């Protein structure tokens, strides 16, 4: 039915509840959505009755909603709370590692220094600190507290024994557990090091201006990031130890009811929310505090439905807790696109000799996911791709050169050429009289057949119905109940598909649907004459030449295909390999040692060689500030649900 | 680490095959048994021509040790002729069973690791592992193929190795024991810590069933291996049988064949085979012992050829 | 895409074939039974005729009575080369058995791994109609109670033992499992939701982000065959061991005759029934010449009364050549 069965783990929260229910039956419809209360003895008996079908939701901490995730539970974030402003939500927090300006120690030299935390067993100063330097600690690793003492060379972990471990209250003897302790909690582990007691305090990225108001005072610390390099105090969105989820709402990854639970909470918070109601606050209780949801919070968004629990704690937040929990310590796998990569994959694979390993995966964005996560580590990229990947948290390594040089390897190009092809017997066309007509892309998001064409088109006419402008064609990826599917080739469910299984996908495919159906195509400069003259031994291109065919300049001119260089619609950057950060030098290794040694499958089959990058190791720095400007004026009208769930961590 | 699908190491897949062509070999081992039996009976049938032959020269020996009494003496030999060969009856009844048992056994046990042998896919995915990220070839599973992966090149009853199998002087006992928990160790069962992407062995979502945990315990073999109903990530294998399954967690190898469904239908019909084989054995050993103690030494050392020409010299004599 | 499961009809007469190779064991045994009745009976007629003969009673020869001293040397000879011919036929009941045995394991193992993938919200690998999963109650051939190990059915269990007591044959039950027999509608069922990835080689089925391109999966010994590429859809179409494609479907054997585990069991298990008939054959001529030759006084006498009087007879015949 529309009931949703809320859980409470305490008899206060259990009266609240029947409170919100009360107030909900005096202000929403019968046909509309309904509370009903569950009480459980803690939260862990709150997440095994929702997986027993018991109850329907319940809020949770990050490290309950890790718990939930896994199985036999299977539950997932649907609704999260925010705080602040509309307009900027504060729905996470940055766990940060603030040391003072040139004391000169990285990441991985914290062995032997001083440390302050929050305190024993606390998310931001113990679990996550701990949890990613887990295995630089020495042997034996448990007891865990007895490792962490053996570490550094004295800290404060409030809350501790300090009759077994007495290093951990070497700057706060005793380990006290109340603010009376003056190094206890945020703010005094931030005093352990303004105090000049330790060398680094595990907190919050606000902790420091929580303690520090004067912009000159806050100027004289620094952060610690993972790639063993540091950054100011105000650049903690580019320099973190984890992005965690302050409180979120769990349910069902099957048979949960998250449409129903997002209708009941979105009607409840216009009702009761903050500055609405002073009958009933959804944030507040004279029973309790923080009772069924923080007192703080704002309100609630929903959570992208891409979105799951691993992505949605992020990397990092995972890695900290799985070695905690686990305690498991001491080549490269290559997402393919579909079956016709993964067969090219496999032969890389055995060919390498277990030095490249392959995923599969039947979209770009599926494998993106999956580097994101950990599921896979490289895929080579289109431009397009290589915003939203660089978007998710990923980085380039290396990029595809496509000029004949002398040291292909260390010589960076500016890029190929995003051209509008059509027919030289198609007279009447021209750059402003395309409306109505059919067109051909490569696939959507991509380079040279999208974000190029379509960025100029939408900022002449303003609105991002591209289906409506056309009469139909055929864009890979697009809705398959679009016009702009209507021109694909696929074979019935392969129809708009974003892989090889649809005919029409790709530079080849969209040279191919100009050719058969449209007329229009969107393509790199060398694809009519990689196919044309018999270059493609293929029956529909075996007989074509590149004579018949034109280009469509921006000043509604006309000019042949080798006049590319001044007849094109923008310069378009490199293909690049992607990765996780955390393995940009053993892919940047294997694959330059791969390279020496050995239909555009895994990558665009004219390229020469794989070149290295240098200071643009950043998806802003690789695709140059044009480009980024350019897709980001098409955000407006996005339709990848990935990019969606990114941005819903940094926007 | 949670989306971790361990394989199961070629070395625990052999070890499978190994016990399964052991008990396609028990057809064998039940037929070369029961011979014996008849080479034994085919004495006593020559050493009972042999007292008939003392009968009629009227040149038994006179032992006291009980030789007065011809009329008894014959009629035990008669009666023999009819009593063995019905007991004999039970021996086979109990042979066959116990061969067929043994056959389902071998079967259940076959199906299992030829499964995981062809859920492998050119590299880095795959159920049965040899360390690479190349699944394991024909090569590496020596005791289950005789040749490239496929069903025509798993061993048959009639086979090369089958039949070899059944005189390698292993007793049941010794050759189930060898794929128990300890036999095999931990170690050498599953490949842990590395993701194989072998769905076969996952309980939990996204394993047998794409979107939940089962809503039961699962096993491959009769109960060598056992699952429970939300296994996920590293393997987390320990000894014991299907009842032992207690957690969602629970992955469990053998430790007691016999307690294994499978193979207590093969231990308990061998042994009624076994039981009764030696129970005829022993007839025939009392009866040879009573019979000789009366054969004359003239027709004791005659020879089976000329034993037989003889016989139906008097035979035809006394009857006309 | 549709993912569907295999129908609880198709399983039922996949574990029917399975009881019925499980119950040649006990049919082998039956049959042979009928022979050591036979050889019996054999070896009574010529205490019978040996009596008659030593009496004189042998009827005044209206077949070949007048030459007892031939016939009788025969005899006790044939009887001897029987009796080699009986542990021949034995050797082939024991390997028929055996091979049947392989066969049934093979299929059991199938059925059982495909019912016991079965969890909560509709989602399973057997079905019962459109919906599942199918539980113990459905499944009859294959189970005795709730689907485990321990609830199959086992080598002396009744539903064994009184399928082997059938006038049914070999080829009749085979057949009972192919293409043609079942049908797609007998073979694929469940809603189009069921999550069955025992059933989809495509990636994310029987492996995880990826295919089993080495090879093309059989279940049975070619029963059920997959390629690389399958759905989890359940499209079927008759086929065998080598015909599945990429991109096809799943074939289903047209011909059962032709699968690797049925291919022993249907030779083994002729083997041992020409040898049967051969030997039931040889003891009925033999004891046809027998039964022409021993005169109702003898003929009326059977077991301890026999050898009583045959005893009586071989110590008189003695007594009297001794003087
Ligand atoms: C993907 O899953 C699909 C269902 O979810 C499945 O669709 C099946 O496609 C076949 C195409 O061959 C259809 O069969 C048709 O083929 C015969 C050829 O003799 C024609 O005469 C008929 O028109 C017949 O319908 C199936 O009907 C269809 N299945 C369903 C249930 O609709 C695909 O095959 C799956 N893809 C792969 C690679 O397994
Ligand atoms: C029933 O099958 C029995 C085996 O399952 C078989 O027993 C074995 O008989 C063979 C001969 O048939 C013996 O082998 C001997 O002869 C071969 C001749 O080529 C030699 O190569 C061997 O070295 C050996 O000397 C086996 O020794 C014998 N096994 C045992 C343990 O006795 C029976 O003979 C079969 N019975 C019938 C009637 O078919
Ligand atoms: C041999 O196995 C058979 C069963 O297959 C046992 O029983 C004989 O066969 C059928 C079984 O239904 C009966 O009708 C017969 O009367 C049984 N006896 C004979 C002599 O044919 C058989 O008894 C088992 N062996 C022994 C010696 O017990
Ligand atoms: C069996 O298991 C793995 C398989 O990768 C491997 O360690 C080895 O082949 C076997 N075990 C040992 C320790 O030899
Ligand atoms: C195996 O799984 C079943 C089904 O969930 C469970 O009820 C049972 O307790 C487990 N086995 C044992 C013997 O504990
Ligand atoms: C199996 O198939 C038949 C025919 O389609 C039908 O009875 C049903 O769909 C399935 N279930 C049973 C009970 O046989
Ligand atoms: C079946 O397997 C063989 C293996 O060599 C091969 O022909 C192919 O991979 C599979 N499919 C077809 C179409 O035969
Ligand atoms: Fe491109």
């Amino acid at each position: 039915d529309k009931t949703v069965r809320w859980c409470a783990v305490s008899e206060h929260e259990a009266t609240k509840c029947q409170s919100f229910r009360d107030h909900m039956k005096s202000v929403i419809p019968s046909d509309g959505p309904s509370v009903a209360c569950v009480k459980k003895a803690s939260y862990l008996d709150c997440i095994r009755a929702i997986a027993a079908n018991e109850a329907d939701a319940v809020t949770l901490d990050a490290g309950l909603v890790y718990d939930a995730y896994l199985a036999p539970n299977n539950l997932k974030p649907v609704v999260a709370e925010f705080y602040g402003s509309k307009e900027d939500p504060q729905t996470f927090y940055y766990a940060v590692a603030v040391v003072k300006k040139d004391s000169g120690f990285q990441m991985n030299q914290l062995r032997g220094k001083k440390s302050c935390h929050t305190g024993l067993g606390r998310s931001a100063g113990w679990n996550i600190p701990i949890g990613l330097l887990y295995c630089d600690l020495p042997e034996p690793r448990k007891p865990l507290e007895k490792a962490v003492a053996n570490f550094f060379s004295g800290s404060c972990a409030p809350c501790a024994d300090g009759t077994d471990f007495p290093q951990l209250c070497q700057l706060c003897p005793g380990c006290g557990c109340s603010t009376l302790n003056q190094y206890f909690g945020y703010s005094g582990a931030f005093k352990c090091l303004k105090d000049g007691a330790g060398d680094v305090a595990f907190v919050k990225h606000s902790t420091i201006f929580e303690n520090l108001a004067n912009k000159a005072d806050r100027d004289q610390y620094e952060l610690l990031c993972l790639d063993n390099t540091r950054k100011p105090v105000d650049e903690y969105k580019d320099c973190h130890l984890a992005q965690v989820p302050s409180h979120t709402v769990v349910a069902r990854s099957m048979g949960g009811k998250e449409d129903l639970i997002w209708e009941l909470l979105n009607q409840a918070q216009e009702h009761f929310g903050k500055d609405k109601s002073k009958e009933f606050q959804l944030f507040s209780s004279p029973h309790g505090k923080d009772l069924l949801f923080k007192d703080s919070a704002h309100g609630f968004l929903k959570v992208p439905p891409r979105m799951d629990a691993k992505m949605y704690l992020g990397y990092e937040y995972v890695t900290a807790i799985r070695n905690l929990r686990e305690g498991t310590c001491p080549p490269v796998k290559w997402c393919a696109l579909s079956h016709h990569e993964r067969l090219k994959c496999d032969e890389w694979s055995v060919n390498s000799v277990g030095k490249i390993e392959c995923v599969s995966a039947e979209t770009t964005e599926d494998c993106i996911a999956k580097i994101m996560n950990g599921e896979a580590d490289a895929m080579s990229l289109d431009g397009g791709f290589v915003y939203i990947a660089g978007k998710c948290g990923l980085v380039p390594v290396l990029a595809e050169n496509y000029n004949k040089s002398d040291n292909c390897e260390d010589t960076p190009e500016a890029g190929y050429f995003a051209v509008a092809v059509v027919k030289k017997s198609a007279s009447d066309l021209t750059w402003d009289n395309l409306k109505g007509k059919k067109s051909c892309h490569t696939a959507v998001g991509r380079t040279a057949g999208w974000n190029i064409p379509m960025g100029l088109l939408y900022n002449k006419i303003n609105h991002c119905r591209f289906d409506e402008f056309f009469s139909e064609g055929c864009a890979p990826g697009s809705k398959k109940d679009s016009s702009l599917c209507k021109l694909c080739m696929g074979s019935g469910l392969n129809l708009c598909e974003p892989n090889n299984k649809e005919g029409y996908y790709g530079y080849t495919g969209a040279f191919r649907c100009l050719v058969e159906k449209g007329d229009v195509a969107f393509v790199k400069h060398q694809t009519v004459p990689q196919n044309t003259g018999g270059k493609n031994p293929d029956p529909w291109a075996k007989n074509l030449n590149e004579k018949d065919y034109e280009l469509l300049c921006l000043d509604g001119t006309r000019k042949p295909v080798e006049e590319y260089a001044n007849c094109h619609l923008a310069r378009a950057p490199n293909h690049a390999v992607v990765t996780r950060k955390d393995k940009e030098a053993c892919v940047h290794k294997i694959l330059r040692q791969q390279q020496h040694l050995f239909k555009d499958l895994l990558f665009r089959d004219d390229t020469v060689c794989l070149a290295k990058l240098h200071d643009r190791n950043t998806y802003e720095k690789y695709l140059g500030e044009e480009y980024v400007k350019a897709v980001g004026n098409l955000r407006k009208c996005s339709t990848s649900s990935l990019l969606e769930a990114c941005t819903f961590r940094r926007p | 680490y949670e989306n971790e699908r361990n394989a199961l190491n070629a070395t625990a897949a052999n070890k499978v095959c190994g016990l399964s062509t052991y008990l396609k070999g028990i057809a064998h081992r039940v037929n070369s048994e029961s011979a014996v039996v008849t080479e034994k009976l085919s004495d006593l049938k020559m050493r009972s021509i042999q007292l008939q032959l003392s009968v009629m020269r009227n040149r038994v020996p006179s032992g006291e040790q009980d030789c007065k009494d011809i009329r008894t003496l014959l009629k035990t030999v008669l009666r023999n002729e009819f009593t063995f060969q019905q007991e004999l009856e039970e021996m086979r009844n109990a042979s066959a069973l116990a061969a067929a048992a043994a056959g389902i056994a071998a079967g259940r046990l076959e199906e299992w690791i030829f499964v995981f042998a062809q859920a492998a896919g050119g590299s880095s995915q795959f159920c049965i592992s040899v360390g690479t990220n190349i699944p394991a070839e024909y090569n590496n599973l020596q005791e289950c193929f005789d040749g490239t992966i496929g069903p025509e090149t798993l061993y048959k009853i009639e086979d090369s190795r089958v039949k070899e199998s059944a005189q390698k002087s292993l007793q049941l006992h010794e050759v189930l024991s060898s794929i128990s928990f300890s036999s095999l160790g931990a170690e050498s069962i599953v490949e842990k810590g590395e993701n194989r992407g072998c769905n076969l062995m996952r309980t939990a979502d996204g394993g047998l069933l794409k979107d939940v945990c089962l809503n039961r315990n699962f096993t491959w073999g009769g109960g060598v291996l056992n699952f429970g109903y939300c296994v996920a990530g590293n393997l987390k294998i320990k000894g014991g049988e299907y009842g032992d399954v207690g957690s969602h967690d629970a992955v469990r190898w053998t430790e007691d064949p016999s307690k294994v469904s499978i193979f207590k239908d093969v231990i308990r019909l061998f042994a009624r085979f076994q039981e009764v084989k030696n129970a005829v054995v022993k007839k025939i050993k009392t009866t040879v012992d009573e019979l000789t103690k009366c054969i004359g030494q003239k027709e004791a050392e005659l020879t089976n050829d000329q034993l037989y020409e003889e016989f139906e010299v008097i035979q035809k004599y006394l009857w006309f």
